[PDB]
């Protein structure tokens, strides 16, 4: 359709007004004293949230140029949530401050391209200084503090996430889901815990629990679906000769074969039980082979060539314990070679590195946590649905912050890290004066997270920013108690990945936005 | 023990060729069921229109070629698979 | 679409106006002197209701920010109805009072996050004090009083519900349905009373009633559907040798088998009667096994292995009496082992605990009541459809209140339980002054149910609240007689679960709502 075209300072003012609207919506949540934002949902109750990415996503303005500004600065929070999962509010606070100060220098006649080059140089040096300033975060108390701070100073969430990471180890996978109670519940599972139940209700060895218990059972892995008892009849006879129980992981055991095997189960000759193979095509085979590696067995398939008729006891897998139930199944201490397990771990890690999709990579990480280590599920307990959503978002942010802490390290929180970085970058210079001014607006905008935290606390941002800049090291401002001290000692830690990602994405988008002169939108 | 009747023969099918001529191992339908098998039991012989029994040309323990179809039947003797057919279904005897 | 964004006190005022609209619609029904609310239904006559959850559901406002407030505070009544089924009006009264007093402290410059923390601490301590203050409610007179009070002081409803729980016992299931008469009717059924009639009209042994009566009959349970007489022909011959009547519970009996068995019925060799198996797949087997456990028999199925040809008299179930009618079928004194029966109750109770869906869990509870105890159906009698709906809602609320009374206990009604709890929590303190103020607004808002009850009575809420606070123990205000006295002696009891749930959900939503600063909605 027809277009409205704005040029120069008019377009810059409209875009900055949109950025200010989005950033003022976002930044009322920053810090521990930050407040919540209600987002109207056309389907369901409104969402009360303290995370900046949701309130950034929900912002869309009537003025098309202001809507441009809002969308472009919303990209900052979207990217910061995609990469680190935390610091979206900090990223938007940084992006707004670079844009306002960058447009001040743009209105001062300085070249926006050179300003963007200066911002990029300053933020590259800032990332280097953050990496130098960072301390690795491996101990449990530091992780608990990171999870607490990232969850609006909720010590319960931080300690629960610290315990979960301690339980599942470094290779473990932790996810957050809703709970039925009012309290946070941690559910840690070990070994293979694929979510398929028994094909028939009659396998139950323990009727008082509905769970089949198999002590040191054999494990058959059929990559094909079976409906006749003929094929594994030699295997069934060999198992009956051995006398140990047998568990089948197959694509489908149904009809005739299933009926005869449950009949043989209640006859007592074989304590057999069959369950469906997990996943779907191109994924079922890989983690079926993972189960085989864990249990020291081999998968029976037509592609690999051997049939169930020539399958023997050596072909079948081995574990010390097997638990069947309605929804899932647990295999405890599969008898497999350790070196093969680590080789499979390395292979799936290489697949993770080669994976360019979040879904495939997260499935591979889940498989790694299944075969090695454990899986933790955090049930968010809340009296109401809106508190469930708010607490779930906070726990997710805390989990992402703990993951970023172990990935890259921690720095002093509350924006003190960016303050120290900007203080260290005082002598950085560009190629010309416009680049130096861009560096200076980048350094000044690194004070924006601390200033906005103090503004949310109700104190004076200038006084506290100058006081923190006067101090050295991790000395900073406790925004909850409104005091001063070594931010590490008071447990206010920020993930280096979160702060660095927020700074980088804010700098990139903000430089691209201050470089603009003309904006072309649709007419109202 | 099983011995057949009239002009019919009891034959154990030979093992399927797992490997081809030049060392290529065939599996599945490439390892198709063998038409050759050793003779396990020969019947008394064909009864003609005169009521006389004419002894069969096949002999016990001779590898022969059989044609699978409606004529051939499957059976299990001492937990081993054997096939049942008539002398017409037997094609030829393998010698040397 | 484009968004309107409101910040700070403007957004808080709009949200509070919406909350006030919903809560003023809801709270005109609180107490015995509370009035009714007419809700317009686009399909059918308008609904006159005294329950606060229907009024809360039907409130939606033109102003989008006020509509946010309405939906958020409607979540309180929705959650209170989902959890306890009663006290939705009390929950909305509590939620509104926390929000108004919380926003008063928010406007007073106090930190909303610390106010929410104080409210949560005060309400946790309040739940503890309600649990300490609660007395278990097992006697029939207390149950009758709870059902009466929860049904707008209707003694008939309370006494009917008390008689129903006395008849069906603790394991029984009681439900409310519309009646044809003008009076309330109680219909209690014992044993298995699944709702399938006879497959053919000619089974009727008693033509003057249309009901087949079988005295000490054999029962055959066919999991599969049968269309040929050959399969149970050995069983039919064995039954004819025994001479006792036989009842079939099958998936389907039709065609030649059905014709043969009805012909043999009117020939007098066997007194057989075949009916359909109840329910559908994955639930039919479980309740068929329940029938087998009750009658001491075994279900014939292909999965279990035994066939109808191999079925014998020992395989068949045994009962003392069987009644067949057009809609249902009653089995009286099924001859089964008691220990197996209680093991089945334990197994289905474990399934109930594992069940996370209301439909599946209520079907399991209905199965438990069928196998052990009884099932009561209360027919609501009213001269008109609108009175039918109103009386049905009142009886449903009374039933939920009696269930909560046996589940958790009872306390003094009329909001005096919350008054005593707030009096006990006078010395509770938070981590700072904002948390202490949040505790204080929680304690003050616990007086809101009593104050709104007095307001509905037309008296002065402050005088009565001070008079009740001056008293000790269960001394409180009879709102029907406008008198004072021991509320337990006066028969005004509230379920501890109802009051605690109302307080908890009101506190959670109200704290989350007072924490807000910005609200983002669609443009009008
Ligand atoms: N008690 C505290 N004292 C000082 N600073 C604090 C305190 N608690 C949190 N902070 C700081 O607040 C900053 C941002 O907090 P918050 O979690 O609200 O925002 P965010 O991470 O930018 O947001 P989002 O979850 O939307 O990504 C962090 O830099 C953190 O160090
Ligand atoms: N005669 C009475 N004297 C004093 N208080 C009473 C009397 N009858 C009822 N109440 C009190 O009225 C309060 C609420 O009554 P009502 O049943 O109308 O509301 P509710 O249970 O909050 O609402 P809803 O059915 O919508 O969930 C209860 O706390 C109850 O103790
Ligand atoms: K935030
Ligand atoms: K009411
Ligand atoms: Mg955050
Ligand atoms: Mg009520």
């Amino acid at each position: 359709a027809a277009k409205d075209v704005k040029f120069g300072n008019d377009a810059r003012v409209k875009m900055l007004r949109g950025v200010n609207v989005l950033a003022d919506a976002v930044k009322v949540t920053l810090g521990p004293k930050g407040r919540n934002v209600v987002l109207d949902k056309s389907f369901g109750a409104p969402t009360i949230t303290k995370d900046g990415v949701s309130v950034a996503r929900e912002i869309e303005l009537e003025d098309k140029f202001e809507n441009m500004g809002a969308q472009m600065v919303k990209e900052v929070a979207s990217k910061a949530n995609d990469a680190a999962g935390d610091g979206t509010t900090t990223a938007t606070v940084l992006a707004q401050a670079i844009i306002t100060e960058g447009l001040k220098a743009v209105a001062a006649g300085m070249n926006p391209m050179d300003l963007k080059r200066g911002i990029d140089k300053a933020v590259t040096a800032a990332v280097e200084e953050l990496k130098a300033l960072s301390v690795p975060c491996s101990d449990s108390k530091a992780i608990a503090q990171v999870g607490t701070i990232s969850a609006n100073s909720d010590e319960t969430v931080g300690k629960l996430i610290a315990e979960a990471m301690d339980k599942v180890g470094k290779e473990g996978v932790i996810t957050v889901e809703d709970g039925t109670g009012l309290q946070d519940e941690l559910d840690v599972v070990e070994g293979m815990q694929f979510d398929r139940g028994y094909l028939s209700p009659y396998f139950i060895n323990k009727p008082e629990t509905g769970a089949v218990e198999l002590e040191s059972p054999f494990i058959l892995l059929a990559d094909k679906k079976i409906s006749n008892i003929r094929e594994m009849l030699p295997v069934l006879e060999a198992v009956a000769k051995a006398g140990k129980p047998l568990l089948i992981i197959a694509e489908d055991v149904e009809g005739e074969a299933l009926a005869t095997l449950v009949v043989n189960t209640m006859r007592g000759i074989v304590k057999v039980a069959a369950v469906k193979a997990p996943g779907f095509g191109d994924r079922r085979k890989a983690m079926l082979q993972d189960i085989a590696t864990l249990t020291g067995g081999t998968v029976i398939s037509e592609e690999i060539g051997m049939e169930l008729e020539k399958a023997t006891l050596e072909d079948l897998g081995q574990a010390k314990r097997v638990v069947i139930n309605k929804d899932t199944t647990t295999i405890i201490d599969g008898v497999g070679e350790e070196a093969a397990i680590q080789g499979r771990v390395a292979q799936i890690r290489q697949q993770i590195e080669e994976a360019t999709s979040d879904y495939d990579r997260e499935k591979l990480q889940e498989r790694v946590a299944k075969l090695a280590g454990g899986v933790a599920v955090i049930k968010v307990g809340a009296a109401t649905e809106v508190e469930m959503k708010e607490k779930k978002a906070r726990v997710e942010d805390a989990l992402h912050a703990t993951r970023a802490a172990v990935e890259e390290g921690v720095v002093a929180g509350g924006g003190v890290a960016l303050i120290r970085v900007a203080s260290k970058l005082a002598d950085l210079r560009g190629q010309n004066e416009d680049q130096n001014v861009g560096i200076k607006v980048a350094l000044r905008a690194m004070e924006a997270p601390l200033r906005q935290i103090v503004l949310n606390c109700g104190e004076e941002p200038s006084v506290v920013a100058n006081t923190v800049k006067g101090g050295d090291g991790n000395y900073g401002y406790n925004a909850a108690t409104e005091e001063y001290g070594n931010m590490i000692d008071m447990g206010i830690l920020d993930p280096t990945k979160v702060t660095r990602s927020a700074l980088q994405y804010a700098a990139s988008v903000a430089g691209l936005m201050i470089t603009t002169e003309c904006m072309v939108t649709d007419l109202p | 023990n099983i011995r057949p009747l009239h002009d019919r023969v009891i034959v154990k099918r030979k093992e399927v060729e797992t490997k081809s001529a030049g060392g290529i191992v065939l599996t599945g339908s490439a390892a198709a069921k063998s038409t050759r098998g050793e003779v396990l039991a020969v019947g008394n012989g064909r009864i003609l229109e005169n009521g006389e029994v004419k002894p069969l040309d096949v002999k016990v323990g001779d590898i022969v070629i059989f044609n699978d179809g409606y004529g051939v039947k499957s059976e299990k003797i001492d937990n081993e698979e054997v096939l049942i057919m008539s002398e017409s279904d037997i094609l030829a005897i393998v010698e040397a």
